[PDB]
């Protein structure tokens, strides 16, 4: 009851793979299992199917979220009915992964969405994977298991995640689920691998400091502040900071922070702050600039990305769009218009498309890879994207 | 600043 405190370590999951590899089996006997064994709250197979709408940036996703307990560690755990749900959540970050469970079924070994998956893990920044080769009760054999087992090795190092480094859980979600004691230990061997390949994930107070700026305005004689939502990290009156995106970058110092009519010796990620800058005047700082820790952040103009355009449903647009669309690129706090190239081949991208697209904006904004952005055009958003890597 | 539960805001002085 302790466990009320949070002081555990928290770590954020998730199942991938396949639709019917097994996933939410899996997430339900995972629960289950760990209930028995630790103490917890075991959740049912129809409670983790049965998932809830959830709106992520704009986008309307289904997400079911479970939480379960190791001695050691606290998890948080995402599962998904459709593939659609796994694009989109992987995409806009609505979902926050510090290491995924890629099921595959033994019987079928890898297919379409275990490829697309481990693909889109590796451009969305999804940082380790384990594997839960699922159905093994259903495959007496080895050459059949030692055989997928190889493949989807194989398969995750050619989008290079560590396949021969990679943890493999041969097991059964249902007969676990069922309460057989033989295939309940595949699932404890499983949390091991949570608790000993996942590596505790680096705190967003504990990043180098960002602060996306969005109002800006000058105290007679004190100088010129900045508010907007502290992104990451913490900023402490007398540091220096870089001023970065849009115009080249300036340097400055805070001479103060200030957060509901109360001053405050430094501004914690996660707050809404306004903060006090030296030397800076009112015209040569701007929305859609970051305040950020020296030397930790830089403009770039060109990048590549994932890119899910909306469905007509999701309120995104009825037609395709096609090379030659010159849209409003929206990050963090400012848009920007830039001109995109398609992959080879392709002439037009459907709404509820997802795709690789290289962007080149007007203007310079600062950016690093997993930097999530929307797609707006007069006057509504249609789409979502994901910085896969800065090109400059 | 200029908040004062949780709207952008600030001050600094
Ligand atoms: N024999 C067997 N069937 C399983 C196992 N895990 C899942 N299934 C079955 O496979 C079907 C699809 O599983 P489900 O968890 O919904 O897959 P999902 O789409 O990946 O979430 C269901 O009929 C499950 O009962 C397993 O270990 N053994
Ligand atoms: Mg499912
Ligand atoms: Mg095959």
């Amino acid at each position: 009851k302790e466990k009320f405190e949070r002081t555990k370590p928290h770590v954020n999951v998730g199942t991938i793979g396949h639709v019917d590899h097994g996933k939410t089996t899996l997430t339900a006997a995972i629960t289950t299992v760990l209930a028995k064994t630790y103490g917890g709250a075991a959740r049912a197979f129809d409670q983790i199917d049965n998932a809830p709408e959830e709106k992520a940036r704009g986008i309307t996703i289904n997400t079911s979220h479970v939480e379960y307990d190791t001695p050691t560690r606290h998890y948080a755990h995402v599962d998904c009915p459709g593939h659609a749900d796994y694009v989109k959540n992987m995409i806009t970050g609505a979902a926050q992964m510090d290491g995924a469970i890629l099921v595959v079924a033994a019987t079928d070994g890898p297919m379409p969405q275990t490829r697309e998956h481990i693909l889109l893990g590796r451009q969305v920044g999804v940082p380790y994977i384990i594997v839960f080769l699922n159905k093994c009760d259903m495959v007496d054999d080895e050459e059949l298991l030692e055989l997928v087992e190889m493949e989807v090795r194989e398969l995750l190092s050619q989008y290079d995640f560590p396949g021969d480094d990679t943890p493999i859980v041969r097991g059964s979600a249902l007969k676990a689920l069922e309460g057989d004691a033989e295939w309940e230990a595949k699932i404890l061997e499983l949390a091991g691998f949570l608790d000993s390949y996942i590596p505790e994930p680096e705190r967003a107070i504990d990043k180098p400091f960002l602060l996306p700026i969005e109002d800006v305005f000058s105290i007679s004689g004190r100088g010129t502040v900045v508010t907007g939502r502290v992104e990451r990290g913490i900023i402490k009156v007398g540091e220096e900071v870089e001023i970065v995106g849009i115009k080249e970058t300036q340097k400055s110092t805070c001479t103060g922070v200030e957060m509901f009519r109360k001053l405050l010796d430094e501004g914690r990620a996660g707050e809404n702050v306004g903060v006090l800058l030296r030397g800076i005047k009112r015209e040569e700082i701007e929305r859609g600039q970051v305040l950020a820790k020296p030397g930790t952040i830089k403009p770039h103009t060109k990048f590549e990305s994932e890119v899910y355009i909306l469905s007509k449903d999701e309120g995104g647009r009825h037609t395709p769009f096609f090379k030659g669309y010159r849209p409003q690129f929206y990050f963090r706090t400012t848009d920007v218009t830039g001109t995109i190239e398609l992959p080879e081949g392709v002439e037009m991208v459907m709404p509820g498309d997802n795709i690789k697209m290289v962007v080149t904006l007007i203007h310079p904004i600062a950016m690093d890879d997993g930097l999530r952005f929307a797609i707006r055009e007069g006057g509504r958003t249609v789409g979502a994207g994901v910085v896969a890597k800065v090109l400059g | 600043s200029c908040n004062c539960f949780c709207y952008p805001c600030c001050s600094c002085x």
